[PDB]
């Protein structure tokens, strides 16, 4: 009941380029939970982005991020990938990855509300 | 008597040893699954409330407060799983009869206007937390409990209302 989250990839890309953002977690079962990714930018407050459910098949998006960005699970690895296209400079923010409680690995539940765990945070800057 | 009277005797008496049973494996099996019906009977206390106090019926264990599904074990059930509103009870896969190995039963609910029906079967599945249809489990993979291995009272339709 100690599972830790660590996000990489982040860094610097010129608009219109593409980063792909992993977020890796161990400890207990790791299968059990939903990973969701959060976006904070400076001066407004934190907002979700998208949502993975723990049996795969039920994935959801952010208006302002529709048709750009995708999501995969790959429970072999213990990583859950996002991928942008398509950058934007109004996407410059702090991207966090947590994950949320689901007794069950067959679940098709996703929602921004009521997170347990939380991670570190990557930086992501376009310019 | 003379010999021949003894040995048709022995003729009989060896026809006598060696005979058919009956199907005794079926009543196993279904004494066995009671232990997963009254499994996933547990559960139901904990769903309704949910559906009534909040519009919609549970989408996972968590939202109807019960127990992981790996934790609900006995000595024949390995799992209860709740899915929209659906309790399925999966057999164990080692130390069971073997026409009840792995395989799942259901348990779900429809609502009425003045009470609240219950229902019990072969695996069903549901579509969204408001919906009030059911469908067949269509797993493909031959995960469904037989007839014969059922109560006469168990054995619902996915389409019975
Ligand atoms: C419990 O499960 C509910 C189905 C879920 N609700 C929804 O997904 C929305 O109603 C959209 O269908 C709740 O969010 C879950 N509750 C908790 C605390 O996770
Ligand atoms: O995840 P759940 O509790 O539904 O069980 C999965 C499977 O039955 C492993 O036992």
């Amino acid at each position: 009941a100690q599972l830790q989250l660590v996000e990489s990839g982040g860094g610097l890309v010129q608009p219109g380029g593409s980063l792909r953002l992993s977020c890796a977690s161990s400890g207990f079962r790791s299968d059990y939970y939903a990973i969701v990714w959060f976006r904070q930018a400076p001066g407004k407050e934190r907002e979700g982005v998208s949502c993975i459910s723990t049996s795969g098949k039920t994935t959801i998006y952010a208006d302002s991020v529709k048709g750009r960005f995708t999501i995969s699970r790959d429970n072999a690895k213990n990583t859950v990938y996002l991928q942008m296209n398509s950058l934007k400079p109004e996407d410059t923010a702090v991207y966090y990855c947590a994950a949320d409680f689901r007794g069950s690995r067959l679940s098709d539940v996703c929602s921004y509300s009521s997170m347990d765990y939380w991670g570190k945070g990557t930086l992501a800057t376009v310019s | 008597f003379t010999l021949i009277e003894l040995m048709i005797v022995i003729a009989i008496v060896g026809i006598l040893a060696a005979v058919a049973l009956p199907a005794y494996q079926d009543y196993t099996a279904r004494a066995q699954v009671s232990e997963a019906i009254l499994l996933a009977e547990g559960q139901k206390s904990a769903v309704t409330e949910y559906y009534l106090n909040h519009g919609e019926w549970p989408g996972d264990n968590s939202s109807a407060g019960v127990a992981t599904s790996a934790d609900i074990k006995g000595k024949y059930v390995q799992s209860v799983t709740v899915a929209n509103g659906v309790i399925t009870a999966q057999m164990a896969s080692s130390n069971v009869n073997n026409e009840i190995k792995s395989k799942k039963l259901s348990l779900w609910a429809k609502r009425q206007n003045g009470s609240v029906k219950w229902f019990c079967g072969q695996p069903v599945t549901r579509t969204t937390a408001t919906a009030t249809d059911v469908a067949a489990a269509n797993g493909k993979t031959d995960d469904k409990i037989n007839t014969k291995h059922l109560p006469s009272t168990c054995r619902d339709d996915s389409s019975a209302s």
